[PDB]
């Protein structure tokens, strides 16, 4: 098989919101140091809050394709595409955000 | 007023999002069609706009079914 | 190509929730004996629900990734990690679940 | 050297599509290629007219993440087995979509060569 | 007749109205423990007439207040 | 023959919820009345207990429009 395994997240933004609210502490928890200059630099609430719900879903697809939040570092290239960075592997990655919910959709090729 | 009729009949199906089988002459708004009043003044302004008719709520709340529409465009 | 084809279900829980509370035998005809371990061994509801609509979502998935043409309670879906055996592929398997949507993806590769 | 080129994803609110086609019929035309529009008008229920739309739209939208010109451009067709399918030089492209009462979603992969 | 009466109860409460069986003791209220409101206790009493082919006017579904209150007038 | 009919058109309109008018003969579930997999495995299993029958989901699948599902009891 060419493919080591797939993975996929759906989350509601609410809640990511109410955590983040009653703990901030959630952030440095979930994102990298990467991923929380990203975080701190919109001025726009909502706009954080989708990164974030985002960021989560993606860790989780990630992890679910494998089989430490911190240590994923999911960004942007220069086209604003998502990636993952895993050596051993060849990782492809794309999220979608709504309202309400968001998704991350992960697949892991091997690369030997 | 077979051209009055299938104009209104847009409106309702493209616009309110009704299926067209469902909109008849005698086809109630709240009871058939599942739209209220708000949707009615929905369907009355946009009548406003396609004809250059202005229709008062005196008149927009005398049409409970398609034909009331109906009706009420042929009157101009 | 190596990827025969993929696929992706999304289901509203409390749809489960209502089809099973109304009629039981939907347990036997969605879910294969093996997975029926796992159901019956669940003694909060709502994860009952959840594991079911889970299973519901991969069972469609898997249908829409073959491409139509199967039965439900033909499909095992087990864990090791989600998968399924299906002679001629190798099929991969992810599912996630909300309080309201569970959603599942296939992706049948060629042997 | 990977097998596929890259995965796409998007989920929308089916609402959202109906609001924009209510106020902007030519939604239709922008979205959808000739052969999308007369599979669209084919249809009678409103509800799965829009779900259709609503569904286009989402898979063409991942379509373009996976990708990495024009949406009324690209034909998203059913194969001999029924699956979704776009084709674009280059690529076998695999497409999902599933959709619920509120919400219609599309998964993209495209493999190369 | 004992116990049976009860089983039958609970496992409506269980399998239609998806409360946890663990949760469902004789003491238990259906609106302060099980989650439970009229249109709830309605299909439960529903169920229990095609359960035991009788009829339990609505008179009594406003009486029980506990699953206690199920099994016993069943007894009965 | 047209007697079943009635019965698969009460399940399908006290029990789905889809309109009397919508439901005919050619009337496809996912194209015509909004009816998915679920309701389409709902139908089935009604069926199943009003006619002492068993309807596997080979033959379910098979099922697109209404009538579909009653030249099948026939």
């Amino acid at each position: 098989a060419m493919i080591h395994g797939i993975g996929v997240d759906l989350i509601e933004i609410d809640r990511i919101q109410a955590l983040y609210s009653k703990q901030p502490k959630l952030v440095e928890r979930i994102l990298t140091k990467n991923e929380q200059h990203k975080f701190n630099n919109f001025t726009h609430e909502q706009r954080k809050i989708e990164f974030l719900a985002g960021r989560f879903a993606t860790k989780e697809a990630f992890s679910k394709a494998l089989g430490a939040f911190n240590d994923i570092d999911c960004y942007n290239d220069e086209l604003g595409k998502p990636k993952i960075d895993y050596e051993g592997f060849i990782v492809h990655v794309s999220i979608s955000h709504t309202e309400h919910y968001a998704m991350s959709q992960v697949v892991l090729e091997k690369s030997a | 007023a077979m051209e009055n009729f299938d104009k209104v009949k847009d409106i309702i199906v493209d616009r309110l999002g009704v299926d067209a089988d469902k909109v008849t002459e005698d086809a109630s708004f709240k009871d058939d069609l599942g739209a209220d009043s708000l949707d009615i003044a929905e369907l009355v302004m946009e009548l406003e706009d396609e004809f250059g008719t202005e229709i008062p709520d005196e008149e927009a709340e005398k049409i409970n079914t398609v034909g009331d529409a109906v009706k009420f465009i042929n009157s101009l």
